[PDB]
């Protein structure tokens, strides 16, 4: 999944995000075009196949024939009361998306962390099944332990989560950044 | 620092973001700047995101002040039934898995609404980029690495993803000439040339021949949605636009409303008795906003409408703030999961 965030010279913006579900998708590619097609029917429910144990099935999120599958995605634009662009945020991340993002948000927007800080700052994630919190490598371990006393079970994320990229207004203009848990960089002028 | 004082683009791969800025500089509106970094990322990415897949697009317009919502998410396939996969397998990999694209439509009714540049100019850096080649990067090579034997065994795919039989690595330069030309079709042909023109047979043939069940008139009917009324809700004195279901806008919507009650500032993090019981209430909030989820599901296919109202309501979040308790966490029951509607 990857998530862009553009604001342009006259203060429109474009918050968007695309994937194709899985690493590779379908895993097929036409040998003709080069198209790799997504395998995004996985992200319906099916009342036959069990994710997670103890997990029933979606019925609302069941196969029909035109339907869309429920999607994590979250492309966010927030507005000032002046009409002017505040912040364009999403992340890339599966179920990870939603709180990633709302972490981004509430860095930015409540503990005043500048927006690369906002991005880079460590996070944690919980879906409530499964019943863990998951946090990442370099969390303040006060974090961890005030987690742990409130009887949270806690574990460390393998790699990262999720992967934000982020525009917010300030004094100086717009101040972009990209997530280095990926590599990206923003440009603009 | 990355501060700009008139324009910038933050996407995932630094080329991408230049191409994005490029179109800025050269007249282009935010949504041409979009579609042209996006076409990017689906070459430096093309193990995440591309013209196979779908996307949304939340759109802001600074003159009109007025937010919309594009939503060009795949559809299941007018032959696609419930009871069609019966393990994990049969429903991630191969053409049965493939859902009907929707990338290209939605660039093209964002292009018809919001462009400014012509549509063959978006196309262009990216038709450049896929014919000389790129170094592969950190994420699309620990994709290959993760995928290697799959990759390896698959001689179309190991025709562009590996390097003498080998998932190229980290540094070494991809190539993708047969999405060049195709995207070189498209820039010349239009979005017509995917879903109703020189491309849609043989995308038909090559999802078919894996499996699938995706058929020209499915292509043929595919529409990007243009939603003029996007979720939104209020955070102190500005507004949150963001995409209803089936996207997760209402999982965002309730996290930030629930904690919104607590009034977060800098001095909720200044110590860690304070930051920890921070962090706690932010878990809570997940665990509850995660519960209702699995009520959501397309709006044109299942009934959401309550379930999205409680899940935007603020008194709702109230509510559930009321059940975080400061010292401990609970049992999953406690957040009221639920299937059905009550
Ligand atoms: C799963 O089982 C149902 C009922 O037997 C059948 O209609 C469907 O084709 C099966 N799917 C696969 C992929 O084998
Ligand atoms: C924003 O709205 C104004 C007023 O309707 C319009 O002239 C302009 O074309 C819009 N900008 C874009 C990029 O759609
Ligand atoms: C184009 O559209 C019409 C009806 O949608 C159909 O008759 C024709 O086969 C289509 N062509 C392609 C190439 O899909
Ligand atoms: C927020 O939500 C709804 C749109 O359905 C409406 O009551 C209100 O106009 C929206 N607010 C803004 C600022 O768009
Ligand atoms: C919405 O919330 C109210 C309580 O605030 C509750 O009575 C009702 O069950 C909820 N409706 C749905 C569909 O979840
Ligand atoms: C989930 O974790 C909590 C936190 O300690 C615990 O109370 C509960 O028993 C666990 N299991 C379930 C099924 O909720
Ligand atoms: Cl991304
Ligand atoms: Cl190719
Ligand atoms: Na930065």
């Amino acid at each position: 999944t990857a998530h862009l965030s553009v604001v342009a010279e006259d203060g429109s913006a474009v918050s968007a995000t695309s994937t194709i579900n899985l690493y590779f998708g379908s895993k097929v590619r036409s040998p003709v075009s080069g198209i790799l097609f997504n395998n995004e029917m996985d992200d319906f429910s099916s009342p036959s196949i069990t994710n997670e144990f103890g997990v029933p099935p979606s019925p609302a999120n069941f196969i029909q024939p035109g339907k869309q599958p429920l999607s994590s995605m979250c492309p966010t634009i927030m507005v000032g009361q002046d009409g002017q662009v505040r912040m364009v945020v999403g992340a890339a991340g599966g179920t990870q998306i939603t709180t990633a993002t709302a972490l981004a948000i509430i860095y930015n927007l409540w503990f005043g962390y500048d927006v690369k800080r906002a991005v880079e700052e460590p996070r944690l994630h919980n879906q409530l099944l499964p019943n863990v919190t998951t946090v990442e490598r370099n969390i303040d371990q006060a974090v961890t332990a005030a987690l742990e006393t409130r009887h949270h079970h806690t574990q460390i994320a393998s790699t990262f989560i999720a992967v934000v990229q982020a525009i917010v207004r300030t004094a100086g203009g717009w101040a972009a950044a990209s997530d280095s848990r990926k590599g990206g960089e923003p440009a603009g002028y | 620092n990355h501060v700009y004082t008139r324009a910038a683009v933050a996407a995932d791969a630094k080329q991408c973001s230049k191409i994005g800025r490029d179109a800025l500089r050269d007249g282009g509106s935010a949504v041409d700047a979009a579609i042209a970094a996006l076409l990017c990322v689906g070459l430096m990415n093309a193990h995440s995101m591309g013209i196979g897949g779908g996307l949304f697009l939340t759109i802001y317009n600074s003159t009109t002040r007025k937010a919309e919502v594009i939503n060009a998410r795949e559809v299941a396939p007018r032959l696609a039934f419930a009871t069609m996969f019966n393990s994990s397998e049969q429903s991630q990999k191969g053409g049965l898995s493939v859902a009907v694209p929707g990338e290209i439509r939605g660039y093209e009714l964002a292009h018809q609404r919001h462009g400014r540049l012509p549509w063959a100019r978006l196309f262009q850096p990216s038709i450049q980029l896929a014919r000389q080649g790129f170094p592969v990067g950190k994420g699309l090579a620990a994709a290959l690495e993760n995928k290697r034997t799959v990759i390896e065994q698959q001689p179309v795919l190991c025709e562009v993803f590996c390097r003498d039989r080998k998932v190229l690595r980290e540094g070494e330069r991809l190539t993708l000439p047969q999405l060049a030309d195709t995207y070189e079709t498209l820039a010349i042909e239009g979005a017509q040339a995917f879903y109703n023109g020189s491309l849609t047979a043989q995308i038909v043939k090559d999802i078919q021949a894996a499996g699938g069940i995706v058929t020209a008139e499915d292509l043929n009917n595919y529409r990007a949605e243009l939603i003029e009324h996007p979720l939104n809700i209020s955070l102190g004195d500005a507004v949150l636009y963001m995409p209803s279901a089936p996207l997760s806008g209402p999982v965002l919507a309730l996290i930030l409303n629930i904690l919104k009650g607590y009034n977060f500032s800098r001095e909720s993090v200044e110590s860690p008795e304070q930051k920890g019981l921070t962090y706690h209430r932010i878990v809570e909030a997940f665990r509850f906003a995660y519960a209702k989820r699995t009520l959501l599901g397309d709006p044109k296919f299942v009934d959401v409408t309550e379930v999205v109202r409680n899940m935007t309501s603020e008194f709702f979040a109230a509510q559930l703030r009321a059940q975080i308790s400061d010292d401990t966490t609970h049992p999953i029951s406690y957040y009221k999961p639920e299937f059905y509607t009550p």
